[PDB]
RNA sequence: AGGCCCGGGUAAACUCUGUCGUGCUGAGGAAUCCCUAG
């Protein structure tokens, strides 16, 4: 069974999307599946509970994005549902600024910005090629908050809310995250991860350690070191200034308790999930 | 009775005891009965529904007085306690326990002490002032007792 | 169609006709002088703020 | 030679006794504690005199409630009436008389049904 | 503590409805409807033993969450059942606060103000509507929309009541009670 | 394909109400001008009214219209007995007036025609008035003669995609436009000459095929 | 005359928590009648 996502808010719940309709909510205290949730149609894509309370969103195979609350018991009450675009939604992400503001990056050429309690997308964005998979949220301490979207075989982009500072492509993009500085970003393609100074829309500098294709990228323990994870079956940690799991990996992300990291969560296409509270 | 006719207009029901203080409102829309059924009563006569609205009290109602604007009413009841009621939305707003405030003690032919006689510890009659701020209260006793309404 | 808030002074006892429709005396709220009488469905009393549309209505039953 | 107060409470048919004595904060309703009686959706109506009056008024007393008759709702109203009358009555007889009048003011400014139960008769209209 | 749980002792300060939501910063958006929609006296759960049918204009003094409960016990909720109605008010307010992250009682009060009609059609003549009738018709169209759209679907009266009360707070062209307000006002415009 | 359910109040739809119909089962058969000409003409009351071949051909033409093939039609019948009948888009009808006549007789008898295959009813006699069964986003209109000229495609062009329309078409005997004044928002005219209910419904429904793009 | 033994034919409600998920497993026309606080 494949594994496609693992995330957590910004709480004793580490949420794990395995690619089927069942998706497991974890206690980070006792490492166990706290609730096997999920009544999805065919294929639940990348889902994450929101960073205040526990309201989970995840997208389905056809395009039905569902958002539903969850507590401490068996409460899978479908809060509301979405069936606007009929092509597989790949990631849905919250906004750490506004509690009712979502993000869907589909298998379309379009990504779009949501508000919860309405039944219409509050902002729509076009421009990519098809299957633009990944995307994220640019935080701002005093600046405005921008949006990132990396595509299948195309570029990676950022825009305000039209202001698209699209970068470049040389390889299929599948692992993107911005730093907590809100000015620098990581766009990671198959042979090579790429660190991106976003200050003056400055170009890349390119780094390779994984021989085969990278799949997921996670920032790590102190907020400083950054662990990258491949389809080679190998992950490794990176610095902030200079920059082993038994089979091939997909969505390998650490899990932190309050600020101290607690356990590396390791997803793989075979089905096991190497979570490790014991590190070096 | 009716004055501009001369006959008896009604006799009205509701009480389980001898009604012992009657008061119309200075608006003249509401009669209020206070009776020894330990109860008071809003009598809404003048409209098409001659309706009642009881005020379940704790003891035998001795007196009833109106605020000179008809929005609030006070009853003396046989404990010695005064209490204050909204009239539009019938609801107690306040109340004094004045049992110790009124004790003019030890008549002769009292073999009981001055502060133990129940029988000087209640207000027969209450009034408001013309502003609507202070109450007079007084009973079978030696002290006339001047309260307020807001504080 | 601008909205004009409005309030009530008198309740017009013997006039009101055709059912539960209370006809009522109405003193305007922004300019606190102009007073027309309006037709009101439902329970209404003195000191009761009514919302009326276009005030070119001078009719009764 | 103890500081004991007996107090009743009423609804349709649910009658409740409550004995309030010099204690250390507990309220027990039919042996079980107060936060366990009266199925979950009405325990706020149980707690209403406590978080009107403040728990600092209750940290010196013990309230023991027996409830009989009625349905669930009427037992809840009988309990909360017995709570409120219990503390007003204990502060009547043992602590000073000013604090009674202040507690009566708080309870009456909230709802008089915490002190005087008004049972419904019927209305044979004229 | 005397005996109180950690949630109640945690919020012991002011008055919270369902021990979560205070009243102290909620506001009417109609001076006409202000003196009838009750946020004045504080009440913890809608269940209370008040006689608001002794004489007219008491139900302009009972709290309006108790009015939304009392309207939620109609023939679609089998008239004797009270605690069913305060339970649907509980799960509906939780669904409002999770869909919205706004104060759900402000969602309900701005819902009621935005739903009660202001002109109706004497059955033809067109009259202004009382504000007490505006509150009554507001609450009735809200719960009627909750049942009539939660009739045969999987979506419970909690979810559908929360959706009609949220969309009602927005004044959108999706809500049943907004559509009935615009239909009644549309008929009064067309008739006059 | 699924037609419009009663759950749906969102689709911009055409409700056609044939008002003041003549469905009166006498003696069992309906009141038609074929055989009751001796009792109407004998008992001297406004011959003029044994209608139902026009609501027959409105049911044939409207239930064979391509607006039924899109499913955006919903047709009601208001009779002189106060009976209001909900006619399905998915009901099929025999093409003959006699079987339609006895089928309306048993519709008035048991107040429901069930499907011979499906569980759900097809012809459902329902409550008065029509406003319990109309959508909230409604346009209560009426074809008329005293009304000025209103072009259909421009009119429903001025209707918005959330806003459904309920037309009032007169297959009546002989009467003015006060048959529906409790529920009229607008009365329109589409031509200067006299038009029947059949060609009126066909020009209106084909015109809103032209304005709703049903291909 | 009967009696035996063995077979055949202090509440509902309510609360709370968990498993399935509209699935002939469909609440009643015109009318006329009643009803205002336990």
């Amino acid at each position: 069974w494949p594994i496609s996502h693992i995330s957590f808010p910004a709480t004793n719940d580490l949420f794990a999307v395995t690619a089927g309709p069942r998706v497991e909510i974890f206690s980070i205290r006792k490492r166990e599946p706290l609730k096997t949730i999920g009544r999805f149609d065919s294929e639940a894509h990348c889902g994450e509970i929101r960073p205040d309370g526990r309201v989970l969103v995840a997208g389905e195979d056809t395009g039905r994005m569902q958002v539903f609350d969850v507590g401490q018991g068996t409460r899978a009450v479908i809060l509301k549902t979405w069936h606007i675009h009929k092509q597989p939604v790949w990631v849905t992400k919250w906004s750490p600024t506004e509690l009712t503001t979502l993000m869907s990056c589909s298998d379309d050429k379009t990504v779009r910005l949501w508000d919860l309690p309405s039944n219409d997308p509050t902002r729509l964005f076009t421009g990519h090629t098809d299957y633009v998979r990944c995307g994220a949220f640019m935080p701002g301490s005093a600046n405005s908050n921008l949006l990132v979207s990396g595509s299948y075989d195309e570029t990676v982009r950022v825009w305000d809310a039209g202001a698209v500072m699209t970068f470049k492509h040389a390889d299929p993009i599948e692992d993107v995250l911005p730093l907590p500085s809100g000015t620098t970003l990581l766009a990671a393609s198959g042979n090579a991860i790429s660190v991106l100074d976003l200050v003056a829309a400055k170009p890349l500098r390119l780094i390779t350690n994984h021989q085969k294709t990278v799949t997921s990228l996670s920032l790590a323990s102190q907020g400083r070191r950054v662990v990258s994870g491949s389809l080679d079956g190998h992950v490794k940690v990176f610095e902030t200034t200079s920059w082993p799991s038994p089979i091939l990996s997909l969505s390998v992300i650490t899990a932190g308790a309050s600020h101290d990291d607690r356990h590396l969560a390791v997803g793989m296409q075979s089905g096991v999930l190497s979570i490790r509270t014991r590190l070096s | 009775w009716s004055v501009q006719t001369g006959q008896l207009l009604d006799r009205l029901s509701g009480h389980e005891g001898p009604v012992s203080s009657l008061a119309f409102a200075p608006d003249g829309s509401v009669l209020v009965s206070g009776s020894w059924d330990r109860t008071a009563r809003i009598w809404s006569i003048f409209s098409r529904t001659q309706t009642s609205e009881p005020l379940q009290l704790q003891s035998d109602v001795l007196d009833v007085a109106f605020r000179p604007d008809s929005k609030q009413i006070a009853i003396s009841t046989l404990d010695g306690q005064l209490t204050f009621w909204s009239v539009s939305e019938a609801q107690q707003v306040s109340g004094v326990d004045g049992r110790r405030d009124v004790s003019g003690g030890r008549r002769i032919t009292d073999r009981r002490t001055a502060a133990n006689v129940a029988g000087t510890k209640n207000f027969n009659t209450i009034r408001y002032s013309m502003d609507g701020t202070c109450l007079l209260a007084g009973g079978n006793s030696k002290y006339i007792c001047l309260y307020s309404t807001t504080t | 169609a601008p909205v004009k808030f409005v309030k009530v002074t008198r309740v017009l006892g013997r006039t009101g006709s055709r059912g539960g429709v209370t006809q009522v005396r109405v003193e305007f709220m922004d300019d606190t002088t102009r007073s027309i009488i309006r037709n009101v469905k439902g329970p209404v009393r003195e000191n009761d703020i009514l919302v009326l549309l276009e005030s070119e209505r001078e009719a009764r039953r | 030679s103890v500081q004991a107060v007996q107090v009743f409470g009423k609804k349709k048919n649910a009658t409740a006794v409550a004995r309030c004595v010099q204690g250390k904060g507990l309220i027990k309703v039919n042996g079980k504690p107060l936060k366990l009686f009266a199925p979950e959706i009405l325990r706020a109506k149980l707690y209403e005199p406590i978080l009107i009056l403040g728990t600092d008024k209750f940290a010196d007393v013990d309230i023991r409630i027996r409830v009989a008759g009625g349905g669930h709702t009427s037992q809840v109203y009988a309990v909360r009436q017995a709570i409120a009358k219990s503390i007003v009555a204990y502060y009547a007889k043992y602590v000073d008389e000013h604090s009674k009048n202040l507690l009566k003011q708080e309870l009456i400014q909230f709802d008089r049904s915490l002190l005087v139960a008004d049972p419904r008769r019927c209305e044979p209209k004229k | 503590y005397d005996v109180l749980p950690k949630e109640v002792l945690a919020e012991v300060g002011s008055v919270k409805l369902f021990n979560r939501w205070s009243y102290d910063d909620i506001e009417i958006r109609d001076i006409s409807l202000t003196d009838y929609i009750q946020i004045r006296a504080p009440v913890y759960i809608p269940h209370s033993a008040g006689r608001y049918a002794v004489k007219r204009f008491r139900k302009a003094n009972c709290p309006i969450i108790e009015r939304l409960t009392n309207s939620l016990m109609m023939h679609g909720r089998n008239n004797g059942k009270k605690l069913m109605a305060v339970r649907i008010v509980a799960h509906a307010f939780e669904i409002i606060h999770l869909m919205t992250d706004q104060n759900p009682i402000q969602v309900a009060v701005d819902a009621i103000v935005n739903c009660g009609p202001r002109e109706d059609s004497t059955r033809r003549q067109a009259v202004d509507v009382s504000p007490l009738r505006r509150v009554n018709q507001a609450i009735a169209l809200l719960t009627t929309g909750a049942r009539e759209a939660a009739f045969r679907n999987v979506k419970t009266i909690a979810e559908c009541l929360a959706e009609e009360l949220i969309n009602a707070a927005k004044g959108s062209s999706n809500s049943y009670a907004i559509k009935k307000k615009d239909e009644l006002e549309r008929v009064a415009k067309s008739n006059r | 394909h699924v037609p419009i359910p009663p759950n749906d109040k969102d689709t911009k739809r055409l409700i056609v109400v044939l008002s003041n119909a003549s469905l009166e089962t006498y003696k069992y058969t309906l009141l038609n001008s074929d055989e009751h000409i001796g009792i109407m003409r004998k008992m001297n009351r406004d011959i003029s009214d044994a209608r139902p071949d026009i609501t027959h051909q409105c049911l044939l033409t409207l239930l064979d219209s391509p607006i039924n093939k899109a499913g955006k039609l919903q047709i009601y019948i208001q009779t002189a007995k106060g009976v209001l009948i909900e006619v399905s888009p998915t009901v099929r009808i025999p093409r003959t007036f006699k079987r339609f006549a006895g089928l309306m007789v048993q519709l008035l008898h048991r107040l429901s025609i069930k499907g011979t295959n499906t569980n759900e009813k097809l012809l459902k006699v329902i409550q008065n008035p029509i406003t319990d069964h109309l959508p909230p986003n409604c346009r209560k209109v009426t074809l008329s003669f005293d009304a000025p000229l209103v072009r259909v495609r421009d009119y429903v062009d001025t209707l918005g995609p959330n806003e459904s329309i309920c037309v009032f078409v007169g297959a009546m005997a002989k009467g003015p436009d006060n048959f529906a004044d409790a529920y009229v928002d607008e009365k329109i005219s589409i031509s200067n000459y006299s038009l029947s209910a059949s060609v009126a419904c066909s020009k209106f429904c084909h015109a809103c095929e032209d304005a709703w793009d049903i291909i």
